[PDB]
């Protein structure tokens, strides 16, 4: 045994199920109707909302 | 002082591991001691 | 164009004459001589002068820097480059002037780029029996 | 033979779209992880034996 | 499974005052680079500020900017932006930032920004330790001389005295273009510039080897015969040291000229940037122009 | 001269790239397959 006494530090990560409480009408989410955008190609077309 | 004659007029710097190519790394003391030890060894063994 | 100064010799006349006639697929037209009235026009003379000046400068300029980079180089291509310059040397400075010399090399190199890089404008896929007409896709 | 020199590669109704086929010996990739958009280049090199 | 996006939305996460939104509205039709393409990206990935590392080297920023994607800015509104990637070959209207004055038919290049004078206009989007650093769009001659001068500084730094190198830096940091004065920040040495130097030296030596004796002798013959301003001025930069040409071989010479063209291309593309726009229209206020796109 | 040449033809979605075999004359060749390939032919440019 040499003249030092090293200590170890390590991290353990857990996977967890949580519960969450919030008061009614604690925040207001305001939204607008989804906006549609077109992108075109000869093979196929994609639509973004 | 010239016993080696070279085609390439300017030497390159060595690189890569010894498994890729054959190179002659050779300290003077190592070679001289090798020779002086080998010379007597051949004589040992109407 | 470069043969403009040696036109008095029969060798150069024969070389130029053989040069003018360009042969291609069923075509044998001749390109006109850029030297007219025993003289050369300004832009073509400038092109030749810049070409030759770049080629002359590079030989002296590169030798000083190639040895330094080869000292720094580990990929050995600069070492063989210095060996190439050594064989060229066998075959045959103030700092501000050095800077102006590099600047001259590159500034005249700017001029030469026009003749060095052709650009494609059309590539073809349709040829008629009316062959003097064809269809191409366009590029720029 | 019919050849396209622009855009995608599809049959008459575009019901089927054809890929570009390259053998494994002639296919080369330098980057180890691909990005979403990448280009295809043809390379010819000369080994001056 | 997923196609390439053409319209890119951007949303600043931090709150924006009316002044920030006004400054952003002034930036309509500017050129903004992004590192990756998605339909909805954040302002952390937008702009050039992300690549300003502790090195700050101009050459490394030039190299890293080249790999980014080029997008045109449209339709700025409340807290939202619309970025539009220009399709190759079409006509687009653009905005300029640098004090450069454009003209007809210039080939435009994109580069990291320099600064003119006291760095006096940089009060745009100072929000949250982040800056909307736009690139500089300049015509071909300015970019050519930029790359040439950094390359010159790199070559001259070799084995020369530090004080003389500093005098050369003082000279070469300043650039005059169309009666405007520019100054380069951070002309440092970097691995990209070292590789550029290696390639430049190899190309110069190969050019010197390939060039025929006719090409070598032409300068001296013309100088002996003709006397003109360009000839004397170029001879002053050269070194001083009839007869028929001993070798006359058109075939070998034309093959040599083709090879020398190849090597000259190899030397050229080091200083030639990739063309982004070619312009043919200008606003009389010089701020906006319509340009054709490439690259 | 021209120790190497590069020309551009195509842009693809990287997720599309896959491996498959090709059959002709009842024999198999092994190839890589770029599914949704859009071609844009470029010219040859040489690098040394």
């Amino acid at each position: 045994h040499p003249g030092f006494a090293l200590t170890a530090v390590r991290t353990d990560t857990f996977e967890v199920d949580m519960l969450l409480y919030s008061g009614k009408s604690c925040t207001s989410v305001i939204i607008n109707n989804p906006i549609v955008t077109k992108e075109e190609r000869d093979i196929s077309t994609t639509y973004h909302v | 002082m010239s016993l080696l004659h070279t085609f390439w007029r300017l030497p390159v710097a060595v690189f890569f591991e010894p498994h890729e190519e054959n190179v002659l790394r050779c300290p003077e003391r190592v070679l001289r001691r090798l020779l002086e030890d080998a010379a007597v060894t051949m004589r040992g063994g109407d | 164009g470069l043969f403009s100064l040696d036109r008095s010799y029969e060798e150069v006349k024969a070389a130029v004459q053989q040069l003018q006639t360009i042969t291609f697929r069923d075509a044998t037209f001749t390109i006109p001589d850029p030297v007219i009235d025993q003289h050369l026009l300004i832009d073509m003379k400038t092109a030749c002068l810049s070409m030759s000046m770049v080629a002359n400068l590079a030989s002296e300029l590169t030798m000083t820097y190639v040895r330094k980079l080869a000292l720094e180089d580990s990929s050995m291509l600069l070492v063989k480059c210095q060996e190439l310059l050594m064989r060229l040397d066998r075959e045959r400075v103030s700092p501000d002037d050095e800077i102006a010399r590099l600047s001259a090399l590159f500034v005249m190199l700017r001029q030469l780029d026009d003749l060095i890089r052709e650009q494609v404008v059309f590539t073809v896929c349709d040829v008629s029996p009316d062959n003097k007409s064809a269809t191409c896709i366009f590029k720029g | 033979l019919t050849c396209v020199m622009r855009g995608y590669l599809y049959n008459t109704l575009k019901t089927e779209v054809f890929a570009l086929m390259i053998p494994k010996d002639m296919y080369l990739t330098w980057e180890e992880t691909r990005g979403r958009l990448q280009y295809v280049y043809l390379i010819i090199v000369y080994d001056y034996d | 499974m997923a196609a390439m996006e053409a319209n890119i939305f951007c949303t600043f996460d931090h709150k924006l005052s009316i002044a920030d939104v006004g400054k952003l509205t002034k930036l309509v039709a500017a050129v903004v680079p992004i590192p990756q393409r998605l339909h909805l990206i954040k302002h952390y990935q937008l702009g050039l500020h992300q690549f300003v590392d502790h090195t700050r080297g101009y050459v490394r920023l030039r190299g890293l900017l080249r790999n980014m994607t080029l997008t045109l800015m449209r339709r700025v509104e409340g807290n939202q932006i619309l970025l539009h990637v220009p399709t190759h070959g079409l006509l687009y209207t653009v905005l300029n930032t640098g004090p450069v004055t454009w003209e007809k038919g210039d080939a435009l290049c994109v580069l990291p920004p320099l600064f003119h004078g006291p760095l006096a206009r940089e009060n745009l989007l100072t929000l949250g330790q982040w800056e909307l650093v736009l690139p500089w769009i300049v015509p071909m001659p300015l970019a050519l001389e930029i790359n040439q001068r950094l390359l010159i500084m790199g070559l001259f730094s070799l084995d020369r005295s530090y004080e003389e190198v500093k005098a050369a830096v003082q000279q070469l940091q300043t650039i005059t273009f169309r009666d405007a004065t520019f100054t380069i920040p951070d002309p440092v040495i970097d691995q990209h510039l070292l590789i550029d130097m290696k390639t430049a030296c190899l190309s110069m030596s190969m050019v010197a080897n390939l060039a025929s004796e006719l090409t070598m002798t032409y300068v001296r013959k013309l100088a002996l015969e003709d006397s003109s301003m360009l000839l004397v001025k170029c001879q002053e930069l050269l070194m001083r040291l009839p007869a028929r040409p001993q070798h006359v071989s058109p075939d070998d010479e034309i093959a040599r000229l083709s090879a020398l063209f190849v090597m000259l291309r190899q030397l050229d593309d080091l200083i030639r940037e990739q063309v982004v726009f070619t312009v043919c229209d200008v606003s009389p206020d010089n701020k906006s122009a319509t340009c054709i796109f490439k690259g | 001269l021209c120790t190497g040449v590069i020309q551009k033809l195509g842009w693809c979605l990287a997720d599309d790239i896959h491996t498959s075999f090709l059959v002709h004359k009842e024999l198999k060749l092994s190839v890589v397959r770029l599914d949704n390939f859009s071609v844009e032919l470029g010219d040859f440019r040489e690098f040394v």
